């Protein structure tokens, strides 16, 4: 979206990143790795159900007959009557078309915050020696294929495997 | 080495609404929309549904059952949520009506409006001690009492007069008479028949005046004497003559006003009525049970928050109508495969 | 050594409805909710505030006032909010009026309606040259006027004629006869009494047919001549006869019709009424001023935006109407505190 | 939140932050170091108060009885005009109900990118030594104790106090 | 050297609405709003728009039109979308009616409410064959006929009997005689003029009494015999009477009922309707093409999403009505200029 | 706004920054320069353009007379009519300002988060040998003048050009 065109990310796909939503790719000699995260993936898909939850809870009175009508005697009445319930429809119709968009908004921007987030969970686990491009990338001392960037997906990695400086929490 | 956040390419058929960015593709979505479909109608969940108002009064009209056609006498459930089948009501069977020349025909479905609905404890007013001459309670071949001869809507007094004179018109008071804060629904009208017949019944063979009063609510008419319209709706050739029938309202504690001179259907066994059942417009051999009634689709039960298609009346655990098919995002906005890289 | 952001970790009792998150707990909030409880209705802030339709007019109705009772002929102050404390207004004296046989009893509340509303500069009918013999304006004992005898409310005037004769229905027109676009309230209905009384205040002791139109609304009546309810709501015993009263409704520049006979009371004193205060359904002894006020919880003042509780009418400057106790949050979601650290 | 979970935060609470909402931790041979920003927890409240200010200047038409309706004549009419009022306050109170939750939603979210603030003001005061974790968090060449981590609350901190390079606005 | 990202400062005089932030100075805004400004109507852009109820019927009014003066017996186009240009139609030639008595008035906007509206294949009831005596068609100077002489509204039948002999109250009966399931709009009346001239056209010199009911609506009146107001709305000199008329509204099979004495304009050529034109409140010389139609304003082309000014009743493509002036953010808060640093 | 304050950027307007709404400012022995950025001026010109056909769309039903009301019979019922219309209008106007208000908020707040991408654009075409302050600035080892800033302003600019390493995509 507007952050990942401005600060220069990728508006790319990764038809490979099956198991997820947002994660990681990796590049070297070994031609490009890929990998979801199934967190990032999981925390997303959380949101979007308790905001059904959300947009379900919406209670809106019944709408029914007129108790005293009578529908050859008060048919000017009775009109009216329609037109309050078709207004009433109209009205609710729009404010949830509004509910819905908004909530789409937020949950479709959102996915850019996720991407954000899981950089800076991977900036803890490269360690001081990895370097931060702004990209949304680092520059690292060692390479890193299909197997290292599947631990860097579980949170199962550690530098230092190829002998670097570790953080540790 | 770089290592990189990246987000998926993917199937992305599902279209979705956004404020800032337009309208966009999606990975998957969850839809809260529905068209349902027409079905038949159903008792309503955690209520109870009414069907011809007096079920176990069996095989009558509403109207003939409010009417108080003499079979057609049994006793009223109550119900929170009615259906409406007829939105002109029949009779099937007594004395020919002249419906179509008053509100009448509806009370069926004014009394359906009402939570709670019954005959009467007692009749309004003394048939025989009512203002004119000592009247004998008409009674009617073509209304088959039980046992047979002569059964006369316990609605209503058939007002025939020994001594046959000509009148000036009379004002009976119909008093409240209803416990509680019940709403009174009351009922008469007015018989007349061919000029000789007229002048045997009632010593006059002359159009009848009568006006009603109930809660500043007026109405006038005037008496047929010869040529009415075929009979229908009714039994078998007392063609002799017709009767035009109403009903007054009356509010807690009101009374009502009936001016008359001869023909006269004074009330008698009068409905008293409490309680608003919710109704709603509905064809109805009532099948099971569903979470929602719908004016159209009829019969329906909840699956998602909203629901697509006619808007109408409906009543319960209903799904909110909506314009358009809506869908919540459940995914990601589509993003081209990626090669674009270097 | 590090050094870290963190959040608090503190008393959060109070929970709080999101969209993505569903309900949390949270530090503390600011309510935006009342449930407001029942007292005295007050004078509306920013208005004047109705009471008896006529303060100053004392001891008398506004039913009283409205018809036009000799001594209740006080002048009314304007006002843009006005109260109904009676839902069916009572005559406090006077003559015996059949008040429950027309719309009558609520005059006072249509006129409260009204921004404006005034007795009447002239009477609209001249009571004697009016169609039919010339009449005496019949002057009643009963309603005393200020000195005393015979005071007959200015509404109408108590048509008796000279030349007691029996009478084919005649048409009286009243006029528009209101200052600017104001509406004009009609008034006016007939007297009837027993048999012999009648035959002597009018040579004739026969049901009297009375008919009115205006703006093609028509009302039709028809005397009652004995046997009449008791008398209530009025003063000691000219039992002899009773008055129904009706009023009939003008819009600018249009025209009236009374088709009537004998106890014809024509329309006199005329209201005439503009501008459109806001009314309201409130139990009235007013006490003080108040914000806003409620139908039920009555004397209200502004605190929060919203309110929980009962919806009614209300009006001024009231909080808003919701479903159920909103709170905003003024802290931080809840966190549970941390030894979550290595 | 769901930033806080993806890019490893704290979920903890710091029952130590009296003084104010979001601040700082410092940790070391000292033990745990706990400081509110008292301006952090400024902002946050500014913020809330004229949400409220915003939610309470909504208007909406009185809704009072009818000026010709009259109670025992124009019964159905007046029945309808209930329906009316009942659909009008139902339709504005989801409406409502909307507005305050959007807006809850809005300030609790919020919360995270107070944090991300905060973190950054500290990156700059503890000058180009200090090394970012990305884990809100950090490695700083010199120790820190509670006066310390005071001075980085109230934004008198100055590196090179322990000798060290400073960045000087 | 340091490097920054930072925003730009200009002109702000533009301010903007914000939940979190209060009202804050912008660069620059789209704004929403507009306020539009009275002008003359125009027919509605994807429609068709009613004029004089009958274009090509010329020089009629739609209440003449809609009696079915002589000439005036044009044939109306469908329109989907219609204007209102008199509140109070009026009567331009032809026999004087006492207008204010009826709700007769509103027929041409009654008929103006429906798409499609005609004059009448056939006319309901057979003029002489009528109950009571023989009828001649009266037929009326002063209604002149093309040719001319003695044309009466096709509307209705003047119905003047041999055999000159009062009456007591008949009952005609109009059935329902429409196409489809159309609403059919009947329309009837009565001719009243001066004792002498009452017995000579009518063996009666007495006021006339007349009844209708239709779908549960009942109307009676009461003739006037000498005093008739200065006719007006009419043409010139058979002062000798006045005709009362009205409508009368039959929904799809329902039956009409009439009874009436002497005088009796019987219904003859009849409404039928159907379809549902959308009606706004405009003053109409219309002019050219639109796309949308305000009450005020009148016409209206649509701008900018929504506007700001008198609420009313719109029909087309409209802009929504909004409280206040809306602005849409195009640009960045108001920084003040930096010299902030060091 | 409120990250803005905390995290101690600038309440600064660059009266200077004529083709655009965010860009950079550049400090030094020049002096000061300034440059507008021509994408994330035009990236929030987008939104907001995308943002107005958003509120276009909305549809209300039509709101007009009755088809069988009648204007001196009818006066009780065509009242609460003008009711109903009233109520609706004054019903969907408060939505829509609540539409709008909420799309202002949004425009409003999203210009901290352009800064900020354009931030990391910035630290990317810097290269390693630059240092975050976190401050949304950057102290580079090498002199910034008008015409190098408005390299970094195209996204034509290199590092080495002034031989300092560089990240290449
Ligand atoms: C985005 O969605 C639209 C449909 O939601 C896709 O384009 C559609 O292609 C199908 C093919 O059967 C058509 O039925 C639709 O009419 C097309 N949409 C419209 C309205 O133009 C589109 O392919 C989806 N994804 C991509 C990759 O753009
Ligand atoms: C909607 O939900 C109800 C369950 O609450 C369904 O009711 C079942 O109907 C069938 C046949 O009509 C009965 O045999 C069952 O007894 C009912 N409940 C069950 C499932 O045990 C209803 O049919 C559902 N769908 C529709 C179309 O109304
Ligand atoms: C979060 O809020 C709820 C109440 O808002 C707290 O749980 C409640 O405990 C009180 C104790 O008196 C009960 O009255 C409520 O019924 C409980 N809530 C419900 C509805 O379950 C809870 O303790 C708060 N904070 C935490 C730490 O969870
Ligand atoms: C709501 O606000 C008003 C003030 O505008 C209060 O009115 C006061 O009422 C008391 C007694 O009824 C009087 O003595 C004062 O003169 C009034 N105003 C003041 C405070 O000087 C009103 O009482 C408040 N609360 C209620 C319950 O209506
Ligand atoms: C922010 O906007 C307001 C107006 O939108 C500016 O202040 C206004 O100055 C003009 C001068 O003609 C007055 O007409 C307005 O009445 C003033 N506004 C109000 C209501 O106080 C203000 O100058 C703008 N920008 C800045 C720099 O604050
Ligand atoms: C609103 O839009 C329409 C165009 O759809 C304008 O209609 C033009 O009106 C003029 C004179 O009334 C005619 O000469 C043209 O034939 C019409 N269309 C055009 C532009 O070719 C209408 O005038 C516009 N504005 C108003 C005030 O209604
Ligand atoms: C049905 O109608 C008859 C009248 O037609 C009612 O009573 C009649 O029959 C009785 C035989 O048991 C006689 O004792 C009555 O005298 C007779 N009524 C007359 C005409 O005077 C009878 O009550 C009705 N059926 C019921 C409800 O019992
Ligand atoms: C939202 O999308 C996800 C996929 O994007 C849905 O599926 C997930 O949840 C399933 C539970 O039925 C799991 O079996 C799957 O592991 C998981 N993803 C898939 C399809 O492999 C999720 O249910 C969707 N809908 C809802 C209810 O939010
Ligand atoms: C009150 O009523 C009386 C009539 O009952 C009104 O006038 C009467 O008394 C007068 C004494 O001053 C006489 O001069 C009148 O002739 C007499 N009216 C009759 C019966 O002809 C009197 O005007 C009324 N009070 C007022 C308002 O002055
Ligand atoms: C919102 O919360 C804060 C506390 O979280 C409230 O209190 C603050 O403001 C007070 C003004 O009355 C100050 O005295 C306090 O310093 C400050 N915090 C506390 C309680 O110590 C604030 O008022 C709350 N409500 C509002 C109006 O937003
Ligand atoms: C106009 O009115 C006259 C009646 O006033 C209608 O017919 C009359 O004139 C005819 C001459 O062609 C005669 O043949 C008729 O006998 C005569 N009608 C009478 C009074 O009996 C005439 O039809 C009307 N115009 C039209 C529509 O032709
Ligand atoms: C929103 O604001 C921008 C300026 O802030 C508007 O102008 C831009 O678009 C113009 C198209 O007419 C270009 O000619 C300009 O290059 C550009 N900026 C300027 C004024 O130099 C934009 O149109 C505004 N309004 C809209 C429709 O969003
Ligand atoms: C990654 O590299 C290591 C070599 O040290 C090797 O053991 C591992 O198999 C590699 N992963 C793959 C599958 O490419
Ligand atoms: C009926 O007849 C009686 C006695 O024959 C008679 O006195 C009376 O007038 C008549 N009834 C009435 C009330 O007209
Ligand atoms: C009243 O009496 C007069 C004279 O005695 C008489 O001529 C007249 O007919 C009567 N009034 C009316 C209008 O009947
Ligand atoms: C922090 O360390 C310094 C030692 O240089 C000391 O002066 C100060 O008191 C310490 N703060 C506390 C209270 O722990
Ligand atoms: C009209 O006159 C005829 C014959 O002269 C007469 O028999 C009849 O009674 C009169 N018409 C009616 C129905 O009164
Ligand atoms: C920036 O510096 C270089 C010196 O190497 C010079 O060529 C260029 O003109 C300078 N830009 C300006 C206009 O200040
Ligand atoms: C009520 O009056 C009727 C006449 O309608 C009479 O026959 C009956 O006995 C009365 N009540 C009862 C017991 O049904
Ligand atoms: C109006 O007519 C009345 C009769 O109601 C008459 O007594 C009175 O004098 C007239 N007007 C005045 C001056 O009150
Ligand atoms: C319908 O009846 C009228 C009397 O209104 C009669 O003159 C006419 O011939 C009939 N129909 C026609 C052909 O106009």
């Amino acid at each position: 979206g507007f952050f990942g065109a401005i600060a220069g990310f990728l508006e790319g796909g990764w038809e490979g990143m099956i198991a997820g939503w947002h994660g990681y790719t990796s590049h070297g000699a070994h031609g490009v790795a890929v990998a979801a995260d199934l967190k990032s993936t999981q925390e997303a898909i959380n949101k979007i159900t308790k905001n059904l939850n959300s947009l379900s809870e919406l209670e809106v009175k019944n709408l029914q007959r007129l108790s005293g009508a009578m529908d050859e005697l008060h048919n000017e009445i009775l009109e009216l009557d329609e037109k309050v319930d078709d207004l009433r429809a109209d009205t609710i119709s729009s404010q949830i078309e509004l509910a819905v968009l908004l909530s789409n908004e937020g949950i479709i921007n959102s996915e850019d915050e996720h991407l954000l987030a899981l950089e800076r969970k991977l900036k803890k686990m490269l360690g001081p020696s990895a370097v931060d491009i702004g990209n949304g990338c680092f520059e690292t001392k060692h390479k890193c294929n299909q197997t290292c960037l599947d631990r860097i997906a579980a949170g199962t990695f550690n530098a230092g495997e190829f002998s670097l400086p570790t953080f540790d929490s | 080495d770089r290592i990189c956040t990246g987000i998926t390419s993917s199937n992305s058929p599902h279209v979705v609404k956004t404020a800032t960015q337009g309208e966009v593709n999606v990975t998957g979505v969850i839809p809260l929309t529905t068209t349902p479909t027409k079905s038949h109608f159903a008792n309503l969940k955690g209520t109870q549904t009414r069907g011809k108002l007096c079920p176990n009064c069996l095989n009558c009209t509403d109207l003939d059952v409010a009417l108080g056609r003499p079979k057609c006498m049994g006793t009223i459930p109550s119900a929170k949520a009615s259906i409406l089948h007829e939105v002109k009501p029949v009779t099937s069977g007594c004395f020919p009506i002249m419906h179509d020349r008053t509100k009448i025909r509806q009370l069926p479905n004014l009394l359906r409006g009402y939570e709670n609905i019954r005959l009467s404890a007692r009749n309004v007013t003394n048939a025989e001690t009512a203002p004119g001459g000592p009247y004998i309670v008409g009674t009617s071949g073509s209304c088959p009492n039980v046992t047979n001869g002569n059964g006369f809507f316990a609605t209503m007094a058939w007002a025939v007069p020994k001594n046959k004179t000509a009148t000036n018109p009379l004002t009976v008071e119909v008093p409240y008479i209803c416990t509680k804060g019940e709403d009174q629904i009351t009922v008469w009208g007015f018989h007349s028949d061919d000029e000789t017949q007229m002048v045997k019944l009632y010593g006059d063979s002359k159009p009848q005046k009568f006006t009603s009063s109930a809660n500043g609510v007026t109405t006038h008419y005037v008496s047929q004497i010869g040529g009415f319209p075929n009979q229908a709706e009714d039994e078998g050739l007392p063609q002799s003559g017709r009767i035009v029938v109403d009903y007054m309202v009356q509010k807690p504690g009101k009374t009502g006003t009936i001016a008359y001179q001869r023909g006269v259907l004074l009330p008698q066994k009068v409905w008293c009525a409490s309680g608003r059942s919710k109704v709603i417009k509905g064809s109805l051999p009532l099948i099971g049970e569903a979470d929602c009634l719908h004016e159209k689709y009829g019969g329906l039960n909840k699956s998602k928050p909203y629901y697509t298609g006619e808007h109408a009346k409906a009543i319960g655990n209903c799904p909110i109508w909506v314009k358009t098919p809506l869908k919540l995002a459940n995914g990601t906005k589509y993003r081209p495969p990626a090669k674009l890289l270097k």
